[PDB]
DNA sequence: GGGCTAATGACGGCGAATACCC
DNA sequence: GGGTATTCGCCGTGTACCTCTCCTAGCCC
RNA sequence: CGGAGAGGUA
C-alpha cells in the first residue's frame, strides 16, 4: 500500500492514515530522532513540512516537479498554527515576533 | 555508476560543506545552464556533481570566483 | 523569516482584538438544510463563508466583490481558510476562575495571595466567602468566612465593610493588591526572619512576585473574563455515514457553556434570590473548568454513555496530543510499505522494490518526464497514461529511478540503523527485496516484517542520503567500532564449513602453485574441499610508507581456505584467514580490513564474502537429521547416582540430622554437579566424535556433525541451547521465584513428560512477559534520554582546556574486565603521557589516538592516562571538538556540528531489550604488593595489620602496571607487607568480616577507664568456656543515667600513666558502641593490634533510577566536612555527629538514623566525603562533596558495569554526555559583584558566561554549585519551554512560561523541528552559522 | 415507531499539603 | 513554633501497522 | 476525512 498526493486531512492539513481510506505512512517520532541523529537536515525539513503539512509549499513542489526543478519552499507547518489556535484557545498569549 | 563517496569527503573532509557545495553546483546546473565539465553516464545531476566533487575541481572557491565573474558579468 | 517565540497571559482587551465576534447563541447548524445557523458557534458573520468565494445568500459569487461584505446576511466574502484562522469570543456575565492557576500544584493565585488553596476552592465554588478591605473591623484582610460569619459581619458591620464571595471576590482581591510594598516586606522578612519553611515559601513568593513585575501581566488577568473560543473547523462538524453528527465534545461544552451563561444573564435580567444565582455562577464556573479541563476538577463530565471527554488539555497533553501525534511524527506523502523479502543477489548499495510501488511513488517525477518528452502536454491524459501503465511508461521509471535513492525504514526504530537509503532495482513481484547483511542492522528476521520506503524529493535531500545515510557511509556502528555488517547465520555457517581440516580426503596431501587451480581442483570434484595441503599463496604488505610490497612462500593450509583467498584485497597478511572463521573471527576480518584498506575494499569484499558464502553454503549441504545429536549414555548412570544420592539426603533429613533447607541447599548443588557433569560428557562426546583413519590407523579431530558446527561457529546458540537440545535443561523457576526442588531431567531428543514441560512453560511465559514491560520501559528511557540531551550540539572545534578525567582499566576485585585500550581509544588526551622512564614526552598533550597509538601506549605499559572528557568541556551553549574525540561508527574525529545528544540516547537506550529486568582473599596473579590509602602497623604475631578504613591493595604485575584491586577492610592480616613481593596464589588478604576490630595503636597497661558496672554494661558468662566478657548494652534497654556514662577503654603504662601517642599529645583512649561484648578485664597489658571487644554486627530499572539518580532505600552518608569528630545529643529522633575542624569552624552536624552499624568511632579525623554508614552511594552527595569527575567516573562504571554484564558494549562518551546534561543546572552560592539572587536557581551555562566577563573586567566574579537534577526534572527547567512542552506534561510547563513572560528563543533541535525550519545540527548547522553571521 | 431536540484488579516516584510530637 | 512524618493527589505508561463494528439516543407525539 | 471499542502483525 503507498500514496503518492491522495486526501489530505480535515482538522489538521495532513495525510490520512490506514490503507481502506487511501493514506500514507506515518513518520514516526523516534525517525525523526533517526534524522536527527545523522547529519542530514534537509531531509527532514521536506519531509515534515513539504511532503506532509504545508499546503502552499505542497502545491508549488507538485509544480516545481512536473516543471523540471526540485526546490523547496519551507514557509511554516499548519499543525503549529492549529497548536498556536489552540493554545490561545486557552487563556494564554502566544504570539510570532521580529524579522 | 558510484556506490561510495569516500573520495569527496577525502577531498572535501568537513562532509557537510560536501553536502552544500554539492547542492548549489548541482542546481545550478540542474536547471538551466553550465553544462557538466565531466562526462557523463546517462545518470542524474546528483552523482554528475559528486564526480566533479572526485576529479576534485568542484569546491566552495571554484562556485565563489565562477559566481562573483557571472556578478561581474 | 523570524525569531523566538513570545508568550505571555491572555488580556481581555487581548481577547476582545482577537476575536471577530461574539456567539450570543448556543446553536450549530440549520439541521433541515445544511446551512449554518446564524450568530452560533458555525456563524459565517462572526468567522467566515462555508464555500470559497460564496456569500450565505448568494449575492457576489464573483471575485471583483473582494473584501466587500453582504448586507442580506452580512458576511464577508473571502477564502474558507479564514475559518480557520479567525477565532471568536463569548462575553461573560461571571468573571471567571482559570481552572489552571487554581490547580497547577503549585497555585500561581494559590501561592500569590499568600493563602491556603482549601480556602481559594472554598471561595471559588460558592460556599464561603472572603474579606475586600476590612480596614477599621474586627477582621483580617485575607479572612475567609461562612454564612453565619456573614450574618456577624451584616451586623456588626453593614456599614463600610464590605465583602463578596466567588470569582468576583478574586478579581477584587488582584485588583486590590501592591506589588512593589509586597517586595519590600517579603525582602526584609527574607533579612530577618529565620525559620526554613517561612524562608522556603517566601522565597517563592519573592520570585514569583518579581518575575512578575518583570512580566507585562496584570494578575487579574488570571482570572478569566471573556472566553476565546477556537475556530470552527478546528472542532469541525463531521457527519457519519448516516443522518447524525458524531463529532468532537468541544463542540457540546461550548453548547453547555452558551446555554450556561445565557441563562445566567436572563436570570440577571428577572433578578433571582441570590442562592440561585450562586448554583448558576457554580454551574458556569463548572463549565468552564470542564471546557478547559475536564477532569482536573473531581468526577469528570461525559459523553456518550458515561466515558470521561476530550477537552483541551487533552488535545495538548499526553500521547495523543498534538506534539506526540501531529507535530513530531506526521504522516508524510510519498510513502509505502511491505513485507521484506531477500534477493540474495544483490550488493549493499541498493534494496529491491516492486514495480507497481515504484509507479505509486514517483507520479510526479513520471509525469515531468512524460511531458518533458511531450507524449502528453497536458497533466490529465498524462494521469490516464500512468493509470493504463502502456508500453513507454516502464522505461520512463527505468530512467527515473536509476541514481535516485530512497529512504527504508522498519517501524520500530531503536537507533539510528533504523533508517538508511538504498538505490532501487526494479523487481517484479510485489514485496521488497533487501540486501541480507543489513539486516542485522535493523534486528529484523524475514518473519513477516514490514518496511516503509520514504522519497526524498529535493536536491539537497538527495545528497544527503547518498553522502550521509547510504549502506556505504555506515558500515560502523555508533555504539562502538564493531562493524554492522556482520553476517548473520547462513553464510557464516558456509564459511566456517569451508575453512576447516578433516585429516584425510580425496587431494590430501599434494601442493598447488595457486588458488585458482584450488577452485579448479574443488569444481572438478578431484579433490576435497578441505584437506590439509602445502600451496603457494601471495600477500601485499604495506609496511613502507603506504607502498605495496609483495611476498610469497608455501603455506600449509585448506583447500576451501586457499579458494576464500582469492576473495580478500591486497593489503591483508594470510593468517587473518588460517583459522576456523569464526562470527567473532569475520567479525574482526572486517575490522581490520576497514582499520588498514580505507572503505571500497571493505564494501566490495563483504559483498564477496556475501556471494561466495551462500555458494558456499550451498555446496556445503548443512542438514540437520535426529542423529545429528547424540545422547551420551552416561546420562542414565548420571541421572541414576543423582537419584540415589538425593534418596540418600531425604532418608538422612527424616533421620532428622540435617534441617529442611540445609536438605534444599544441599540437594540443589549435588543435582547442579550432576547437570555440569551431563554437561562435560554431551560436549565431549559431540566435539571428539570424529575418530576416522588418517591415512593410517586411527586419530579424532573436531567433528563434522551438524549442531556442535551450528553451535561452535556462533551463528545461532551457545552451549545453553545445545544443552537444552542434548543433555538435561537444568533447573526452572516457580512464580515466586524459589528455584524448584526436583529439576528437569529429560532432554528434548527423548520425550518430555507433562510436569517438566509443565513448568518450563512457567518459565517461558515469565520470559515473555519480561520481554513485554521491558521494551516498555526500554522505550520510555529512550525517550527520556532523547529529551534530556535534546539540546547538545557540537559547536566548536577546541576550547583549549587543560582539565580532564583519568582513565584506568576497571577492576572490582576479579580480573581486569575492561583493559585500558579500550576506554583510551578515540578520544584526545588532556595532558601528556609519562611512560615510567620518567619525563620522557611520549604523546603530545592534546593529541588524537588511534589504534595504532594505542599500541604504543599498551606496550609502553601506561598505568594512568589523563583525557579530556565532554563533562569537563568548556564550551559556550554546546561541546567542543576535541573533547569528543572520534566520531564513532567514521575513522577521523567529529566535524564541526554533528550532535552527538541524539546518537547518545539511541546508543544507550538501544539494547534494553537486549537486557535483563527482574570473608577471605585469595589473591590470583603474581607481583609486589602496593597499597593505596595505607596506616599500618605490626601486631604481636608478626603479621601486618591495617589501622585505616579505605585502604586499597594493589598487586603490581612483573610488567609494573596495576592488574589486581582490592577492597580490605580496617585491620586485616597480612602476611607479607609493603615493598615485598607475594607468588602465584599465595595467601595474603584475610581478615575477620564478623567482628569489627577494636586493635590497639600503642601498648600498655588496660584499666577499667570508665567503665560503671551494674548500669551501663552487664555480665554475661559464656556458656561454652566459662570464660565471659562485659557486654555493653546500648541507649534505650538501659537507664538514662548510664547514658551519658560513656563505654571508654584507655591505654596506660607500667607507672599508670597516660601512654601518649606519637603525633599528638592525647593518650589512647578508646570508645565504644552499643551492644558490644567488651574482652579483656584488669591486669593485662596488650600489644599494639590487639582485639579489646568482640564488636557484633539491578536491571534496567538500576539504570532508570541512575539517570534519575534516586536516593536509595538506605542512603550511605558521608563527612560533610573535614576535620575531628565528635558525638552529639541522645536520641532526639536520631543521633546527631559533629565534625569540628581543627583550624576551621564546627557547627555543622548530622543527624544519623542510629539503627544503621555504622563504621566511625567518636575519635576520628576524617576527610570531607568520607564514609559514616555504608550501604548505596547517594549521587548528590558525592557531587557537593567529592567533585564533578568523581561522580562522572562513578555513573560510568556503575551502568558499564551493567551494560557489560549483559555483554553488549557501549562507549564511554555517550554516558558521559548524558551525564553533562544531567547537571547543566546550577545553584548560587553568593551573588558577587554580579546581580544573580542568592537562592536564585540557574543554569551553568549562562552564569559561565556572565561571570567569565565580569572577571575580564575589573570586578569580581561570583560562586556556584552545580546541582544534579534527574533526567526528566533538568528537562523542563530549560531556556526553552517548547521542549518542555513537548515532554510528559503540558499543565506545569505552561503556568510557569505563563507567568515567566519567558522569551523562547529556539536554540536547538526539536524547537526547531516544531516550527520546521532546518535543525542546527548538520548542514543546518551551516545554513545557522550563515543566518547567525547576519544578526 | 419518530420529529424535534436539548464505578472497585496498578504502581513507583515525587513534591506539595498538613499532623503531631517536643 | 517547626522538623520530620506522614498522607494526598499528580503523573508516566514501548513504536508502527492491519481487520472489524459503532457511533446522541430520548420520547411524548 | 472524527473518536471510541475489540482482535491480530512485528
Ligand atoms: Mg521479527
Ligand atoms: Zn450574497
Ligand atoms: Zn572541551
Amino acid at each position: 500500500h503507498a500514496r503518492s498526493t491522495g486526501s489530505y486531512s480535515l482538522v489538521t492539513q495532513q495525510p490520512l492514515g490506514g490503507k481502506a481510506q487511501f493514506g500514507g505512512q506515518r513518520f514516526g517520532e523516534m525517525e525523526v530522532w533517526a534524522l536527527e541523529a545523522y547529519g542530514a537536515a534537509y531531509t527532514l525539513q521536506e519531509m515534515l513540512t513539504v511532503k506532509s503539512d504545508d499546503v502552499n509549499g505542497r502545491t508549488k513542489m507538485y509544480k516545481n516537479i512536473v516543471d523540471g526543478n526540485h526546490q523547496m519552499e519551507p514557509g511554516m507547518p499548519e499543525s503549529f498554527n492549529v497548536l498556536l489556535k489552540e493554545i490561545r484557545s486557552l487563556g494564554i498569549n502566544i504570539e510570532l515576533e521580529d524579522e | 555508476a558510484r556506490v561510495t563517496v569516500q573520495d569527496a569527503v577525502e577531498k572535501i573532509g568537513n562532509r557537510f560543506d560536501l553536502v552544500l557545495v554539492a547542492a548549489r553546483r548541482a542546481r545550478q546546473m540542474q536547471v538551466g545552464g553550465k553544462d557538466p565539465l565531466v562526462p557523463e553516464e546517462n545518470d542524474k545531476t546528483t552523482v554528475i556533481a559528486l564526480r566533479e566533487i572526485e576529479e576534485g575541481l568542484i569546491n566552495n572557491q571554484i562556485l565563489d570566483v565562477r559566481e562573483r565573474q557571472e556578478q561581474q558579468e | 523569516e523570524f525569531d523566538a517565540i513570545k508568550i505571555a497571559l491572555a488580556s481581555p482587551d487581548m481577547i476582545r482584538s482577537w476575536s471577530f465576534g461574539e456567539v450570543k447563541k448556543p446553536e450549530t447548524i440549520n439541521y433541515r438544510t445544511f446551512k449554518p445557523e446564524r450568530d452560533g458557534l458555525f456563524c459565517a458573520r462572526i468567522f467566515g463563508p462555508v464555500k470559497d468565494y460564496e456569500c450565505l445568500c448568494g449575492k457576489y459569487k464573483r471575485l471583483k466583490h473582494r473584501g466587500v461584505i453582504c448586507e442580506k446576511c452580512g458576511v464577508e466574502v473571502t477564502q474558507t481558510k479564514v475559518r480557520r484562522e479567525r477565532m471568536g469570543h463569548i462575553e461573560l456575565a461571571s468573571p471567571t476562575a482559570h481552572i489552571w492557576f487554581l490547580k497547577s500544584l503549585p497555585s500561581r493565585i494559590g501561592l500569590l495571595l499568600d493563602m491556603p488553596l482549601r480556602d481559594i476552592e472554598r471561595v471559588l465554588y460558592f460556599e464561603s466567602y472572603v474579606v475586600i478591605e476590612g480596614g477599621m473591623t474586627n477582621l483580617e484582610r485575607q479572612q475567609i468566612l461562612t454564612e453565619e460569619q456573614y450574618l456577624d459581619a451584616l451586623e456588626e458591620f453593614g456599614d463600610e465593610f464590605d465583602a463578596k464571595m466567588g470569582a468576583e471576590a478574586i478579581q477584587a482581591l488582584l485588583k486590590s493588591m501592591d506589588l512593589e510594598q509586597e517586595c519590600e516586606q517579603l525582602r526584609e522578612e527574607l533579612n530577618e526572619t529565620n525559620s526554613e519553611t517561612k524562608r522556603k515559601k517566601l522565597t517563592k513568593r519573592i520570585k514569583l512576585l518579581e518575575a512578575f513585575v518583570q512580566s507585562g501581566n496584570k494578575p487579574e488577568w488570571m482570572i478569566l473574563t471573556v472566553l476565546p473560543v477556537l475556530p470552527p473547523d478546528l472542532r469541525p462538524l463531521v457527519p457519519l455515514d448516516g443522518g447524525r453528527f458524531a463529532t468532537s465534545d468541544l463542540n457540546d461544552l461550548y453548547r453547555r457553556v452558551i446555554n450556561r451563561n445565557n441563562r445566567l444573564k436572563r436570570l440577571l435580567d428577572l433578578a433571582a434570590p441570590d442562592i440561585i444565582v450562586r448554583n448558576e455562577k457554580r454551574m458556569l464556573q463548572e463549565a468552564v473548568d470542564a471546557l478547559l479541563d475536564n477532569g482536573r476538577r473531581g468526577r469528570a463530565i461525559t459523553g456518550s454513555n458515561k466515558r470521561p471527554l476530550k477537552s483541551l488539555a487533552d488535545m495538548i497533553k499526553g500521547k495523543q496530543g498534538r506534539f506526540r501525534q501531529n507535530l513530531l511524527g506526521k504522516r508524510v506523502d510519498y510513502s509505502g510499505r511491505s513485507v521484506i523479502t531477500v534477493g540474495p543477489y544483490l550488493r549493499l548499495h541498493q534494496c529491491g522494490l516492486p514495480k507497481k510501488m515504484a509507479l505509486e511513488l514517483f507520479k510526479p517525477f513520471i509525469y515531468g518526464k512524460l511531458e518533458l518528452r511531450g507524449l502528453a502536454t497536458t497533466i490529465k491524459a498524462a494521469k490516464k497514461m500512468v493509470e493504463r501503465e502502456e508500453a513507454v511508461v516502464w522505461d520512463i521509471l527505468d530512467e527515473v529511478i536509476r541514481e535516485h535513492p530512497v529512504l527504508l525504514n522498519r517501524a520500530p526504530t531503536l537507533h539510528r540503523l533504523g533508517i538508511q537509503a538504498f538505490e532501487p532495482v526494479l523487481i517484479e513481484g510485489k514485496a521488497i527485496q533487501l540486501h541480507p547483511l543489513v539486516c542485522a542492522a535493523y534486528n529484523a528476521d524475514f518473519d513477516g516484517d514490514q518496511m516503509a520506503v520514504h522519497v526524498p524529493l529535493t536536491l539537497e535531500a538527495q545528497l544527503e542520503a547518498r553522502a550521509l545515510m547510504m549502506s556505504t557511509n555506515n558500515i560502523l556502528s555508533p555504539a562502538n567500532g564493531e562493524p554492522i555488517i556482520v553476517p548473520s547465520q547462513d553464510v557464516v555457517l558456509g564459511l566456517y564449513y569451508m575453512t576447516r581440516d578433516c585429516v584425510n580426503a580425496k587431494g590430501e596431501g599434494m601442493v598447488l602453485t595457486g588458488p585458482k587451480e584450488a577452485e579448479r581442483l574443488y569444481r572438478s570434484g578431484l579433490a576435497s574441499l578441505h584437506a590439509r595441503v602445502k600451496v603457494r599463496i601471495t600477500e601485499y604488505e604495506k609496511d613502507a610508507n603506504g607502498e605495496l610490497v609483495a611476498k610469497t612462500s608455501l603455506k600449509d593450509t585448506t583447500v576451501g581456505r586457499a579458494i576464500l583467498w582469492m576473495i580478500v584485497p591486497k593489503g591483508l597478511p594470510y593468517s587473518i584467514v588460517n583459522q576456523a572463521l569464526g562470527k567473532k573471527a569475520i567479525s574482526k576480518m572486517l575490522n581490520t580490513c576497514y582499520r588498514i584498506l580505507g572503505l571500497k575494499p571493505t564494501v566490495i569484499f563483504a559483498d564477496q564474502i556475501m556471494y561466495t558464502g551462500f555458494a558456499y553454503a550451498a555446496r556445503s549441504g548443512a542438514s540437520v537429521g535426529i542423529d545429528d545429536m547424540v545422547i551420551p549414555e552416561k546420562k542414565h548412570e548420571i541421572i541414576s547416582e543423582a537419584e540415589a544420592e538425593v534418596a540418600e539426603i531425604q532418608e538422612q533429613f527424616q533421620s532428622g540430622l540435617v534441617t529442611a533447607g540445609e536438605r534444599y541447599n544441599k540437594v540443589i548443588d549435588i543435582w547442579a554437579a550432576a547437570n555440569d557433569r551431563v554437561s562435560k560428557a554431551m560436549m565431549d562426546n559431540l566435539q571428539t566424535e570424529t575418530v576416522i583413519n588418517r591415512d593410517g590407523q586411527e586419530e579424532k579431530q573436531v567433528s563434522f556433525n551438524s549442531i556442535y558446527m551450528m553451535a561452535d561457529s556462533g551463528a545461532r546458540g551457545s552451549a545453553a541451547q545445545i544443552r537444552q537440545l542434548a543433555g538435561m535443561r537444568g533447573l526452572m523457576a516457580k512464580p515466586d521465584g524459589s528455584i524448584i526442588e526436583t529439576p528437569i531431567t529429560a532432554n528434548f531428543r527423548e520425550g518430555l513428560n507433562v510436569l517438566q514441560y509443565f513448568i518450563s512453560t512457567h518459565g517461558a511465559r515469565k520470559g515473555l512477559a519480561d520481554t513485554a514491560l521491558k521494551t516498555a520501559n526500554s522505550g520510555y528511557l529512550t525517550r527520556r534520554l532523547v529529551d534530556v540531551a535534546q539540546d547538545l550540539v557540537v559547536t566548536e572545534d577546541d576550547c583549549g582546556t587543560h582539565e580532564g578525567i583519568m582513565m584506568t582499566p576497571v577492576i572490582e576485585g576479579g580480573d581486569v574486565k575492561e583493559p585500558l585500550r579500550d576506554r583510551v581509544l578515540g578520544r584526545v588526551t588532556a595532558e601528556d603521557v609519562l611512560k615510567p622512564g620518567t619525563a620522557d614526552i611520549l604523546v603530545p598533550r592534546n593529541t588524537l589516538l588511534h589504534e595504532q597509538w594505542c599500541d604504543l601506549l599498551e606496550e609502553n605499559s601506561v598505568d594512568a592516562v589523563k583525557v579530556r572528557s565532554v563533562v569537563s568541556c568548556d564550551t559556550d551553549f554546546g561541546v567542543c571538538a576535541h573533547c569528543y574525540g572520534r566520531d564513532l561508527a567514521r575513522g577521523h574525529i567529529i566535524n564541526k556540528g554533528e550532535a552527538i545528544g541524539v546518537i547518545a540516547a539511541q546508543s544507550i537506550g538501544e539494547p534494553g531489550t537486549q537486557l535483563t529486568m527482574r570473608s577471605s582473599i585469595q589473591v590470583k596473579n603474581k607481583g609486589s604488593i602496593k597499597l593505596s590509602n595505607v596506616k599500618s602497623v605490626v601486631n604481636s604475631s608478626g603479621k601486618l595489620v591495617i589501622t585505616s578504613r579505605n585502604t586499597e591493595l594493589k598487586l603490581i604485575d612483573e610488567f609494573g602496571r596495576t592488574k589486581e584491586s582490592y577492597k580490605v577492610p580496617y585491620g586485616a592480616v597480612l602476611a607479607k607487607g609493603d615493598g615485598e613481593q607475594v607468588a602465584g596464589g599465595e595467601t595474603v588478604a584475610n581478615w575477620d568480616p564478623h567482628t569489627m576490630p577494636v586493635i590497639t595503636e600503642v601498648s600498655g597497661f588496660v584499666r577499667f577507664t570508665d567503665m560503671i558496672d551494674g548500669q551501663t554494661i552487664t555480665r554475661q558468662t559464656d556458656e561454652l568456656t566459662g570464660l565471659s566478657s562485659l557486654v555493653v548494652l546500648d541507649s534505650a534497654e538501659r537507664t538514662a543515667g548510664g547514658k551519658d556514662l560513656r563505654p571508654a577503654l584507655k591505654i596506660v603504662d607500667a607507672q599508670g600513666n597516660d601512654v601518649l601517642i606519637p603525633g599528638t599529645d592525647m593518650p589512647a583512649q578508646y570508645f565504644l558502641p552499643g551492644k558490644a561484648i567488651v574482652q579483656l578485664e584488669d591486669g593485662v597489658q596488650i600489644s599494639s593490634g590487639d582485639t579489646l571487644a568482640r564488636i557484633p554486627q539491578g536491571g534496567l530499572p538500576r539504570v532508570a533510577d541512575l539517570f534519575e539518580a534516586r536516593r536509595p532505600k538506605e542512603p550511605a552518608i558521608l563527612a560533610e566536612i573535614s576535620g575531628i569528630v565528635s558525638f552529639g545529643k541522645e536520641t532526639k529522633g536520631k543521633r546527631r555527629l559533629v565534625i569540628t575542624p581543627v583550624d576551621g569552624s564546627d557547627p555543622y552536624e548530622e543527624m544519623i538514623p542510629k539503627w544503621r552499624q555504622l563504621n566511625v568511632f567518636e575519635g576520628e579525623r576524617v576527610e570531607r566525603g568520607d564514609v559514616i554508614s555504608d550501604g548505596p552511594e547517594a549521587p548528590h552527595d558525592i557531587l557537593r562533596l567529592r567533585g564533578v569527575h568523581a561522580v562522572t567516573r562513578y555513573i560510568v562504571n556503575e551502568v558499564q558495569d551493567v551494560y557489560r554484564l549483559q555483554g553488549v558494549k557501549i562507549n564511554d562518551k555517550h554516558i558521559e554526555v548524558i551525564v553533562r546534561q544531567m547537571l547543566r543546572k546550577a545553584t548560587i552560592v553568593n551573588a558577587g559583584s554580579s546581580d544573580f539572587l542568592e537562592g536564585e536557581q540557574v543554569e551553568y551555562s549562562r552564569v559561565k558566561i556572565a561571570n567569565r566577563e565580569l572577571e575580564a573586567n575589573g570586578k569580581v566574579g561570583a560562586t556556584y554549585s552545580r546541582d544534579l537534577l534527574g533526567i526528566t526534572k533538568a528537562s523542563l527547567a530549560t531556556e526553552s519551554f517548547i521542549s518542555a512542552a513537548s515532554f510528559q506534561e503540558t499543565t506545569r510547563v505552561l503556568t510557569e512560561a505563563a507567568v515567566a513572560g519567558k522569551r523562547d528563543e529556539l536554540r536547538g533541535l526539536k524547537e526547531n523541528v516544531i516550527v520546521g525550519r532546518l535543525i542546527p545540527a548538520g548542514t543546518g548547522y551551516a545554513y545557522h552559522q550563515d543566518r547567525m553571521r547576519r544578526r
